[PDB]
């Protein structure tokens, strides 16, 4: 079984969003399909369901404004809702009963903005490592992912493979209006001039994709 | 129109102690009460359906009790992976609602932050704009002051924090403090220098670097 979602991204205030949820390994004429939200901060919240004979029920705090739609033979569940407020900001997911009593299965979610600003792609900034950002035999180095709209963001290393050791923070929202993180690890300190660090960051709202390499600070 | 109610918002537990967590509904939802598991950076993971069968793949410490208004989630030994938000929900009647989530955090002993700072990037200077970044690396509790200072002067209102959700291996958090500048701030000024306080310091610490060298 497995429930994959549409990509993330922005929609202004009084628009509409739509989010495709395409199933594999069950039936949509067997099993039903809910979506459910998570808004910032807060806790999940039940939207709605389409059950596998095509009747829908809604949450009722929402429902003049929410439609669930599928189309069997293609396997695929579709959210829809109109209206749209700042407060309907969150990671939307499609999940599943399948053969049990709780959401035994979940999509991997869908961050939706609401706003009226405009996707921007992120600036990408080393942050080298030096005799300032050593503590013995360990260095700490990162890149400092600034300036962009909506969330989110993924930074990797080296391609993924290097996991250790890395801290990537939440985004902060900054008073422009546009977020900024930092992701950092820490490695041997010898390791500095015989070992290539390279962090990839990949925008998907902008469907950027930058890497940066850092390299320890000259002079 | 069901309203749950976790209780308590969030705990700490060492490792290998027993944990307890509440979940109330507002009116009897009789059995049909799922607990879910959310791991930073992931979808909630389904533990426990129909207020006591443990579903599939889930290890035997957590265990689901209760009926009617009152449902319990039991951790018999905590372990280090189980660092997460907790949910409730139920499917009793529409509309399906869950709780607010019970935040599981590790005790742990303390463990003072390494410090370490960085320079605006050259590449970020030729915008126009300077970011300092202090980083706290690895240590416990959660509770920690960074100050920023430039040429001694104590800064207010240009910089902002993030914390890491705890890690699961070594129950450890890092912070990251950006002090923001525009460039013609930054080039008016020698020394940047943040001070941190943790309980795990005998003193306040200090990191400093000097744009003149
Ligand atoms: C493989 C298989 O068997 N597929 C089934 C699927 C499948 O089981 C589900 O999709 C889950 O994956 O179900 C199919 O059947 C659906 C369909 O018939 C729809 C129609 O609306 O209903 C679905 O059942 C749900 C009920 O509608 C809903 O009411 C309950 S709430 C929990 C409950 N049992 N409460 C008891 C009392 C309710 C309160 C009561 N108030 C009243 C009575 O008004 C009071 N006393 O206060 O949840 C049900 C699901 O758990 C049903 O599953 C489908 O998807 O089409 C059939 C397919 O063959």
């Amino acid at each position: 079984v497995q429930l994959k979602q549409s990509g993330p991204g922005l929609v202004a205030p009084s628009q509409s969003l739509s989010i495709t949820c395409t199933v594999s390994g069950f039936s949509l004429t067997s099993f039903g399909v809910h979506w459910v939200r998570q808004p910032p901060g807060k806790g999940l919240e039940w939207l709605g369901v389409i059950w596998a004979v095509g009747s829908t029920n809604y949450n009722s705090a929402l429902m003049s404004r929410l439609s669930i739609s599928k189309d069997n033979s293609k396997s695929q569940v579709f959210l829809k809702m109109n209206s749209l407020q700042i407060d309907d900001t969150a990671m939307y997911y499609c999940a599943t009963y399948g053969n049990y009593g709780g959401f035994a299965y979940w999509g991997q979610g869908t961050l939706v903005t609401v706003s009226s600003a405009s996707t921007k792609g992120p600036s990408v900034f080393p942050l080298a490592p030096s005799s300032k950002s050593t503590s013995g035999g360990t260095a700490a180095l990162g890149c400092l992912v600034k300036d962009y709209f909506p969330e989110p963001v993924t930074v990797s290393w080296n391609s993924g493979a290097l996991t250790s050791g890395v801290h990537t923070f939440p985004a902060v929202l900054q008073s422009s209006g546009l977020y900024s993180l930092s992701s950092v690890v820490t490695v041997p300190s010898s390791s500095l001039g015989t070992q290539t660090y390279i962090c990839n960051v990949n925008h998907k709202p902008s469907n950027t994709k930058v890497d940066k390499k850092v390299e320890p600070k000259s002079c | 129109d069901i309203q749950m109610t976790q209780s308590p918002k969030s705990m700490s537990m060492s490792v290998g102690e027993r944990v307890t967590l509440s979940c109330k509904a507002s009116e009897n939802v009789h059995t049909y009460v799922s607990w879910y598991q959310q791991k930073p950076e992931q979808s909630p993971k389904l533990l426990i359906y129909g207020a006591s069968n443990r579903y599939t793949g889930v290890p035997d410490r957590f265990t689901g009790s209760g009926s009617a208004t009152d449902f319990t989630l039991t951790i018999s030994s905590v372990q280090a992976e189980d660092l997460a938000d907790y949910h409730c929900g139920q499917t009793y009647t529409y509309p399906f609602t869950f709780g607010s989530g019970t935040k599981l955090e590790l005790k742990r002993t303390v463990a003072a932050p390494s410090v370490f700072i960085f320079p605006p990037s050259d590449e970020q200077l030729k915008s126009g704009t300077a970011s300092v970044v202090c980083l706290l690396n690895n240590f416990y509790p959660r509770e920690a002051k960074v100050q920023w200072k430039v040429d001694n002067a104590l800064q207010s209102g240009n910089s902002q924090e993030s914390v890491t959700e705890q890690d699961s291996k070594d129950s450890t958090y890092s912070l990251s403090s950006t002090l923001t500048l525009s460039k013609a701030d930054y080039e008016k000024h020698k020394v940047y220098a943040c001070e941190v306080t943790h309980q795990g310091l005998s003193s306040p610490v200090t990191k400093s670097f000097n744009r003149g060298e």
